[PDB]
RNA sequence: GAGUACGACCACACUUGAGUGAAAACACCAUAUCCCGUCCGAUUUGUGAAGUUAAGCACUCACAGGCUCAGUUAGUACUGAGGUCAGUGAUGACUCGGGAACCCUGAGUGCCGUACUCC
RNA sequence: GGCUGGGGCGGCAUAUCUGUUACACGACAACGCAGGUGUCCUAAGGCGAGCUCAGUGGGAACAGAAAUCUCACGUAGAACACAAGCGUAAAAGCUUGCUUGAUUAACGAUUUCCAGUACGAAUCGAGACUGCGAAAGCAAGGCCAGCGAUCCUUUGCGAAGAA
RNA sequence: AUGAUUAGAGGGACCUAUUCUCAAACUUUAAAUGUGCAAACAAACCGUGCCUUAGCCAACUGCAAGGCCGGAAAGAAAAGAAUUAGAGGCACCAAGUGGGCCUUCUUCGGUAAGCGGAGCAGGCGAUGCGGAAUGAACCGC
């Protein structure tokens, strides 16, 4: 019994994080557009630190959401900077996935003498079909427990294709 | 000298000593000058015609008893 | 950790069933519901309008103690009837009921053909209100009201029946908010399906696969509600033809059972 | 009460009971008051405006003024050899329409409903007879009080 | 016997883990020219109807948590009236009367309207 | 000056607001207890829409107890200028949009304190012109402490035109 | 729940379920005594009654109001199903007082007080007389 609850990625949302705002920063909102082609929404800060130097509403980090065909295609592009491999460690309880990617530049884009060289951090959402019903405004409710995504799910389903993994 | 004394002591029985005057009748004082005035016209409008009518059976009662004998 | 725990379900206040269900928005109704209290019982009706995906609900709902009570009720799927067979659910058919809804009610309530209102549709904002049209408020639901939604579209459906909803040509589609008029043409192509009859053009196996199929041509289709619009104010009431629980000792006989079965494992 | 304010006396009187928190139900937006009737005068904490003052809170009386969003109330607050007869002006959201008079008027309903009844009779119900009156008893059971020795170790617990 | 739309009382309705769901519905769903709205057609808005009961929803289940009602706790605690009552006191019993609460046990696990529809 | 466990010194119990004393209506004293007031706000007022908060847990380049993204849980454990109480979860909180109902309001009535006087604050209205909203509706400030007689000074309304 | 708080156990801290002990400024629950109203003569109840409206509404002879005209009226049965040295109501003019004190019960500050401060009542003050040998107030009256 599984017609409609074959795994799919929903969502794979990018987050550059920068202690700073000014240049680097709108510099980064740059290296977004040119990659994942959506023009970027800038997190602010929610409170100050003085160890970590930010303070309150300060625009630390410039982060952006990508769906459908353009994060597939963008996904392999990331995931292959890691070789397809990654740990374990790294799958959420939630079917989730993370990748460090240090270098912007392996991912594809020519480089500018003005932006430099960033981290960026890739994060995807694995969810089966159904799961509208904790979204929409009316009727909203539970997607109850049989449905949701394990974290062994999304293991398989990462060892499914572009296999491997270690521990 | 202390002089700021408060006390509740002999009152309620002064207070029930001409008694307490129970309340005034509803029929006794209406007097609605509130009041939702919309309503209050409309009902002085009506309360002008029941006068010329009420007083119009002041002579219809005139005739009618003469009328009678 | 655990915050379910025990002591929470016992303090847990439960917000009312409609609200469980996500079903009513009950700081709205709750407004929508009141009344001059100088006018007592005045009998105050609300047309509520409900798009379920693949239909469409159009009620006239007075709201009493006991339950609220539906004068007349119309659907979009009782619109084949009348010669609509494809997109039940779209803004054409959406002005379609509530145009049913609002000439039916008027034979329901005996006006008939006192009030009948623009048969023309040229589409066009006018002010609500010698004697006064029958009224009744917009019950929007959860929607968002964003200008062109089609709970807006049986607004004008009902307004061309007669019966006189207060609104503003605000988010009827076709208008511009840079200036403040409407554009009755932008609005009536929306009306009579236009905006549907340029987008077939422009597709010709899943999309629209009903559509082309059963053969329409989008240039018949500004045509095919308009007969329907002037068959639905002919005729207003043709429609389409034609585990036991557990008792007390059960569930405690079963329990004794099950535990002495294990309990002779050991 | 320290501070003889407006609202000084109450964290109770005008707190809402345990988990029946919330806003007012739709059941008391559609009653309706007319003028003449008998309320029950009971603040509603959940709407700021318009609530009696804390002597109200509790009192019945007869209604008077409407007002679109406003009722008017008659309550007889007693004073020092007298009794006032007060005018208050509350949202109806703080009234309940009472049911004080009603066993009465029930009683004259099932009265002329009994008159028209004999009218040409039917004959009537019977008459209910008192307690009080007599009789023989025939216990089915019959037992015996004593105080017993045991009785008193079940008062010394432990 | 059910569904949907509006609802009244607002847990006997909630919460968790399972199981089963005739038809019609509901929904998930496919899509993004047009109206419209966002970083993202996710929410939303507009078009439609290829697929699935997987999830929501309905139902059943659990010596389930909670909640409802009744027992018990107990005529105990407390308390109105009384004494030229006991006691050094602290307090207490008594006399004419009202009279609780949790734990604990058992039993229940929604109900009631208007409108349209499915066998 | 006054109150005052003699007066003085101190204090403010002098006008005042929340909890408690306070005895399950209301009322109730002390130099009784625990705190507040003389301000602050064109937004922190008005309204519509969307959203959910404190916190916890899984996961993500640097990045850690603590940055930002994501998911799940989350009966308010947050917030609402401030003392305190009360109330609020598709809001009364948060974000955002448009705004000036913080104006005028014919001498209306009423509550609170109470002599049923005034002041302060507040509730219910009717009229004008409005605001936001598709609409029903909401708003005459920020609920409830944040304040002022006679006399005197001082400003505003009684434009022009017509009879 | 909020705030205090002792101990062991189960899975150094934690987590889970218990445990000893508490609250004027805590509370799910929640008395006794209380408190608002109603209990038939300017009223209420009944009617396919009628008149009037610049009130409500998509109705319209529905609902609001002032009436009018008819109806009935154990004048309030039965069920424990009230009682009364119950004439109700209004007004004018004016004195004295505005230092109180004692007590059952409740009660706050104080180690306590024949101390200071309140609540519901009863007394002395103003009042003797009989009784507790004597005592303002106790007991009886």
């Amino acid at each position: 019994a599984n017609p409609m609850r074959e795994i799919v990625v929903k969502k794979l949302c990018i987050n550059i994080c920068v202690g700073e705002s000014g240049d680097r920063l709108t510099r980064a909102s740059k290296v977004l557009e040119q990659l994942c082609e959506q023009t970027p929404v800038l997190s602010r800060a929610r409170l100050t630190v003085r160890t970590f130097g930010i303070r309150r509403n300060e625009k630390i980090a410039v982060h952006c959401t990508v769906r459908g065909k353009k994060a597939e295609e963008l996904l392999e592009k990331g995931l292959k900077v890691k070789e397809f491999e990654l740990k374990s460690y790294n799958f959420s309880d939630t079917g989730s996935f993370g990748f460090g990617i240090d270098e912007h530049i392996d991912l594809g884009i020519k480089y500018d003498p003005s932006t430099g060289i960033y981290g960026m951090d890739f994060y995807v959402v694995l969810g089966r079909r159904g799961e509208r019903v904790a979204h929409r405004k009316r009727k909203c409710s539970r997607v109850g427990h049989s449905h949701h995504v394990t974290k062994e799910e999304a293991m398989k389903w990462f060892e499914k294709v572009h296999d491997g993994i270690i521990f | 000298a202390k002089s700021k004394n408060h006390t509740n002591h002999n009152q309620s029985s002064k207070n029930h000593r001409n008694g307490i005057k129970g309340p005034v009748p509803l029929h006794l004082h209406n007097s609605k000058r509130g009041s939702w005035l919309p309503a209050l016209v409309n009902a002085r409008r009506v309360r002008k015609h029941n006068q010329k009518a009420a007083l119009k059976k002041r002579r219809e009662r005139i005739a009618a008893f003469a009328a009678k004998n | 950790k655990v915050v379910k725990n025990k002591a929470y379900f016992k303090r847990f206040q439960v917000k009312y069933r409609r609200r469980r269900e996500g079903k009513t928005d009950y700081h709205a109704r709750r407004q929508m519901v009141l009344q001059d209290k100088t006018k007592f019982g005045s009998p105050k009706y609300r047309l509520v309008v409900r798009i379920t995906n693949k239909d469409i609900i159009a009620q006239i709902v007075q709201a009493k103690i006991v339950g609220d009570e539906v004068v007349m009720a119309a659907y979009a799927h009782e619109l084949p009837a009348f010669g609509i067979e494809h997109g039940l659910t779209n803004y054409a058919a959406a002005y379609a009921t509530g145009l049913l809804l609002a000439r039916r009610t008027l034979a329901k309530l005996g006006i008939a053909d006192k009030f009948q209102g623009a048969k023309e549709a040229d589409g066009s904002y006018s002010a609500v209100r010698e004697r006064f049209p029958f009224k009744a408020i917009l019950d929007v639901g959860l929607a968002r009201t964003t200008t062109g939604a089609r709970v807006f579209g049986v607004l004008k459906g009902a307004v061309d029946g007669g019966m006189a909803v207060p609104h503003r040509p605000n988010r009827f589609p076709g208008y511009n908010k840079e200036k403040s008029s409407l554009d009755a043409k932008v609005h009536r192509d929306r009306i009579f399906g236009k905006h549907v009859a340029e987008y077939l053009k422009q597709v010709k196996c899943v999309q629209f696969s009903r559509y082309m199929a059963a053969k329409v041509l989008p240039e018949s289709i500004e045509g095919m509600y308009k007969k329907a619009h002037a068959a639905i104010r002919a005729d207003p009431s043709k429609s389409l033809p034609k585990t036991k629980k557990l008792s007390g000792a059960e569930k405690r006989a079963a329990a004794k059972a099950k535990v002495a079965a294990i309990r002779e494992r050991l | 009460v320290h501070s003889y304010g407006y609202k000084s006396g109450t964290r109770h009187l005008f707190a809402k009971k345990f988990r029946k928190h919330g806003a007012p139900s739709v059941s008391t937006i559609l009653t309706n008051i007319k003028v003449g009737d008998y309320v029950d005068v009971v603040a509603d904490s959940a709407v700021r405006e318009g609530m009696p003052h804390k002597y109200y809170h509790g009192r019945t009386g007869i209604v008077w003024n409407v007002t679109p969003r406003g009722v008017g109330v008659i309550i007889n607050k007693p004073v020092r050899t007298r009794t006032l007869r007060k005018r208050i002006c509350v949202r109806f959201e703080h009234v309940r329409k009472s049911r004080c008079q009603e066993a009465f008027k029930a009683k004259e309903h099932q009265f002329q409903a009994y008159l028209a009844a004999k009218k040409a009779g039917k004959a009537l119900p019977p008459l209910k007879k008192s307690s009080r009156m007599g009789g023989i008893v025939r216990p089915k059971n019959v037992e015996v009080l004593a105080r017993r020795v045991a009785d008193y170790e079940a008062m010394v617990p432990y």
